[PDB]
RNA sequence: CCUCUAAGCACAACCUGCGGGAACCCGUACCGCAAACCGACACAGGUGGGCGGGUGCAAGAGCACUCAGGCGCGCGGGAGA
RNA sequence: CGAAUGCCGGCAUGAGUAACGAUAAAGAGGGUGAGAAUCCCUCUCGCCGUAAGCCCAAGGGUUCCUACGCAAUGGUCGUCAGCGUAGGGUUAGGCGGGACCUAAGGUGAAGCCGAAAGGCGUAGCCGAAGGGCAGCCGGUUAAUAUUCCGGCCCUUCCCGCA
RNA sequence: GAGCCGGUAGCGGGCGUGGAUCCCUGGAUGUCCGAAUGGGGGAACCCGGCCGGCGGGAACGCCGGUCACCGCGCGCGCGGGGGGAACCUGGGGAACUGAAACAUCUCAGUACCCAGAGGAGAGGAAAGAGAAAUCGACUCCCUGAGUAGCGGCGAGCGAAAGGGGACCAGCCUAAACCGUCCGGCUUGUCCGGGCGGGGUCGGGGGCCCUCGGCCGAAUCCCCAGCCUAGCCGAAGCUGUUGGGAAGCAGCGCCAGAGAGGGUGAAAGCCCCGUAGGCGAAAGGUGGGGGGAUAGGUGAGGGUACCCGAGUACCCCGUGGUUCGUGGAGCCAUGGGGGAAUCUGGGCGGACCACCGCCUAAGGCUAAGUACUCCGGGUGACCGAUAGCGCACCAGUA
């Protein structure tokens, strides 16, 4: 249960800057959703996370019924100045 | 841990597959990300014995 | 009320009456009411260290039955419940 | 269930409509519409497509599910309902007899 | 927060600096005297707190004009009963 | 079924009639577009300016922003919109709450009393725009920013050294 | 047993006659809330402690256990807590109404509230019923009967016996006495306290010497059968108008199947079915069938031992029953007085005396009966304003 954290990142015009400063926002498993979830980000990519932040995000739809999917965690690291590596670069 | 570090495994395998999925390169979708049904209970099934 | 050794209190009717009687004349009814009769209750006291009951006081001579007793066991401070399961 | 029917994937009479009699081929059978597809009904479908590609040439567009209560199948025979001959390990479709 | 001793500990425990470390959950957009709140309405109503400029009139959160900022009030055009 | 100031649905009439929701006020030139008094820009005009301007709580919840639209909702029209579709967007050791405290009031071991529901009630706990607690200034995109970043400062804890 | 990846239609992506999709049964995981139960909480959220685990780490983290409260026995352990459309019992319990007003009354011990409990509940083995040298647990249905009655003798309410049925069954406990044992004391050849052994109108029992003696559970394992998936299931081809045939016609056939549905319409013979008959590894289920266990086997005659205590009985107050104070019994019991244990005690409608009946003050006890959220079939039941409020994404907007 470490890998069930980190749900996917988003491709987005916001999370393709971080790669300037600080590594991309994922959507995270909203519930048992720790901001210390560095023990999830950097035992996946294999770097050093410095510091996190969090979110609550994505509300509603219509087509009949309502809550787009979700309202999933996201955030990202502001991980150590150039451990920031693992191939993401792709797309943005 | 007779059949763990390979659940360790396969959940690294899923999100390698929801990486994959994000980005617009995931071209056999239910051909691989619906190993979680024989694939991963595969090895998250014993009796906890003792 | 209470019960301690004893069954709860009843209801009764009240059966108001303004008349002569049948043995001396007509007879009639009033009013039937809701007269609620809590029975007799009386705090007791006894010392099989500091005990004390709500007790219906037609069973005041029941608890000192109870009382006259020696059940084995020493306080763990309050115990009524081995006085009252203790009995028959 | 009760979704379950004459036969299956093979060739078949059909004994319908315009097409009352015709030996068609393998059925791909529907069948929650209980109906086959197999060499029949030849409707022609008036559309595009969804995804816009190698567009309007000709239409030899094609079949048409026809309701599966009217395929009869076949054996060396015609028509001649399916049974069930068990063998005491299987349960295999012998019609009104010829065989197999 | 400051302090005093009980229990206890006086190989602890606090205190002061210097080194490293760790700092979790929720809220955060937008409207917020309003077309987004409450009044079935993009309703002339209601709504709590803070800033609310300048000059003038004795003063002023007044009033008159006007910065900044924001609107011309989501039907208009005529005519001149 | 013809009646019940019947009931439900429909469609009339009233009627192209009253109104269109402030007597703050508009006019023009370009655009864009199939289409414009209404959308965008420009230049005047006006109106509030202890607000008709900013900021925060309450509340509402995605209305925010961008792009594609205009059937529907906008008392007109509408390319516009807060409306429809999809996509983005809400980053906090320091701001506000909770890992702190209590007030009224709840809840409430003990205890009391009630036919039962339960009603009280000590300690305790809960209880908040009250106390307490460590942050200021600037920039950035289309949206966030005391959160991101830049500078300077500060707080708790834990470990080590003195 | 060949198609699937739910209501898929679309990415095309895979997966299956080495057995999938499905359906059933048994597990596993069941986040969070909820009786909520570690504490808080404004439900679906916060904040913990202890143990065990990952600079992933000593601090914040997250994981997996365990942490409510109450009841029962010896810190230790087994239950309880809440929910359920109605059904039922108990505790409470109206009022409109009707009386053509209304108060007694009726509505009504209805509705409703609370508690409890379960597939049923209740009640239940006689201190019964009441006219018979009688019936013999309780419940339900029909009779009794709108009778007897009650009743401002108005309105109205209204049994019970008997008799037909269903069903069937009786049992445990101090109907005393012997040993046991923490201690009680005035060490008593003994007070009550727990068990145990006795004990249930060869009228009962205990105790005292003849005459010796196994029926059968409600309880338990079994087994059919029942479900919870299913399966096999007979026999029609051609021509015809037609969009289409099953319609029409000819020549047939099955029938323990001519119930119905769908099939391009009007199909016994196309399909699904039906009649009939198979099917359970797994779980529930169940003496319906046989098996054992637990229990049951002062017949006699005596020395007056024991037959459920603040109880019976009496009075005051009431409720229940047909019973509204009446001639008021009985059954319950709130107050007060207050007994005896078979030459006892209650009842047979004031009461009294004969004659009877029956054993209270301890408990359990299947079955038949009410019910219908549920599953199935059945309809001189509805066919979208009907039928549920919802045939549809409705207790929704
Ligand atoms: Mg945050
Ligand atoms: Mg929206
Ligand atoms: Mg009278
Ligand atoms: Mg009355
Ligand atoms: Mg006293
Ligand atoms: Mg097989
Ligand atoms: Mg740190
Ligand atoms: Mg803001
Ligand atoms: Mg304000
Ligand atoms: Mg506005
Ligand atoms: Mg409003
Ligand atoms: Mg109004
Ligand atoms: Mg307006
Ligand atoms: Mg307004
Ligand atoms: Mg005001
Ligand atoms: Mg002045
Ligand atoms: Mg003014
Ligand atoms: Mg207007
Ligand atoms: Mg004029
Ligand atoms: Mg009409
Ligand atoms: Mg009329
Ligand atoms: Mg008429
Ligand atoms: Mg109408
Ligand atoms: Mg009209
Ligand atoms: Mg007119
Ligand atoms: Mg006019
Ligand atoms: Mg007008
Ligand atoms: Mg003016
Ligand atoms: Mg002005
Ligand atoms: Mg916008
Ligand atoms: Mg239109
Ligand atoms: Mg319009
Ligand atoms: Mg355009
Ligand atoms: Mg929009
Ligand atoms: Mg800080
Ligand atoms: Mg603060
Ligand atoms: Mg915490
Ligand atoms: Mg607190
Ligand atoms: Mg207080
Ligand atoms: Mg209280
Ligand atoms: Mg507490
Ligand atoms: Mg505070
Ligand atoms: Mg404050
Ligand atoms: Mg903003
Ligand atoms: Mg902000
Ligand atoms: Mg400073
Ligand atoms: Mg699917
Ligand atoms: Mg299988
Ligand atoms: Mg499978
Ligand atoms: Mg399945
Ligand atoms: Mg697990
Ligand atoms: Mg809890
Ligand atoms: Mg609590
Ligand atoms: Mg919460
Ligand atoms: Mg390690
Ligand atoms: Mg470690
Ligand atoms: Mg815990
Ligand atoms: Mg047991
Ligand atoms: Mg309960
Ligand atoms: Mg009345
Ligand atoms: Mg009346
Ligand atoms: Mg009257
Ligand atoms: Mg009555
Ligand atoms: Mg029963
Ligand atoms: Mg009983
Ligand atoms: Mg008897
Ligand atoms: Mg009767
Ligand atoms: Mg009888
Ligand atoms: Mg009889
Ligand atoms: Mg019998
Ligand atoms: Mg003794
Ligand atoms: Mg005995
Ligand atoms: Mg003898
Ligand atoms: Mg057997
Ligand atoms: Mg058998
Ligand atoms: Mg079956
Ligand atoms: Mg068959
Ligand atoms: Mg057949
Ligand atoms: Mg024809
Ligand atoms: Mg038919
Ligand atoms: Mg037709
Ligand atoms: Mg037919
Ligand atoms: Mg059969
Ligand atoms: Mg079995
Ligand atoms: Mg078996
Ligand atoms: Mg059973
Ligand atoms: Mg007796
Ligand atoms: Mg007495
Ligand atoms: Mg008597
Ligand atoms: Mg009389
Ligand atoms: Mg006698
Ligand atoms: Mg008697
Ligand atoms: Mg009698
Ligand atoms: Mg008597
Ligand atoms: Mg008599
Ligand atoms: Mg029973
Ligand atoms: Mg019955
Ligand atoms: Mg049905
Ligand atoms: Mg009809
Ligand atoms: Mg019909
Ligand atoms: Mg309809
Ligand atoms: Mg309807
Ligand atoms: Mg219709
Ligand atoms: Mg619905």
């Amino acid at each position: 249960t470490a890998y069930d954290v980190i749900l996917a990142p988003v491709l987005s015009e916001k999370a393709y800057a971080g790669f300037a400063e600080g590594k991309y926002t994922f959507w995270v498993h909203p519930k048992a959703t720790k901001t210390e979830i560095k023990n999830a980000v950097e035992t996946a990519f294999k770097v050093k996370v410095v510091k996190v932040n969090t979110l609550h995000v994505r509300g509603k739809k219509k087509r009949l019924g309502r809550y787009l999917g979700k309202r999933p965690d996201r955030k990202k690291a502001i991980v150590q100045v150039a451990p920031g590596q693992k191939i993401e670069a792709l797309e943005g | 841990e007779a059949r763990k570090l390979s659940p360790v495994e396969l959940e690294k395998l899923v999100r390698e597959k929801k990486r994959e999925l994000m980005e617009l390169r995931f071209q056999a979708s239910i051909g691989q990300l619906s190993q979680n049904h024989k694939i991963r209970d595969l090895k998250r099934q014993i009796a906890r014995l003792l | 009320s209470g019960k301690r050794p004893i069954v709860a209190n009843s209801i009764q009717r009240r059966g108001k009456a303004k008349r002569e009687g049948g043995v001396g004349k007509k007879t009639t009814g009033i009013s039937k009411r809701r007269q609620y009769p809590n029975l007799q209750k009386v705090r007791v006291r006894v010392a099989g260290q500091e005990i004390t009951f709500r007790v219906a006081a037609s069973h005041i001579p029941k608890v000192y039955e109870l009382v006259e007793r020696a059940k084995g066991l020493k306080l763990e401070g309050l115990s009524p419940k081995e006085i009252k399961k203790e009995l028959l | 269930r009760v979704k379950m029917h004459v036969k299956k994937g093979d060739t078949v009479l059909v004994a319908s409509g315009k097409y009352k009699g015709r030996v068609g081929k393998v059925k791909e059978v529907l069948p929650k519409k209980y109906a086959v597809i197999v060499e029949g009904v030849n409707i022609v479908k008036k559309a595009v497509r969804v995804s816009p590609k190698y567009p309007q040439g000709g239409f030899i567009e094609k079949e048409a599910p026809l309701h599966a209560s009217k395929v009869r199948p076949i054996c060396p025979a015609c028509g001649k309902p399916t049974r069930v001959r068990k063998k005491f390990l299987e349960n295999g479709k012998k019609i009104r007899v010829c065989a197999k």
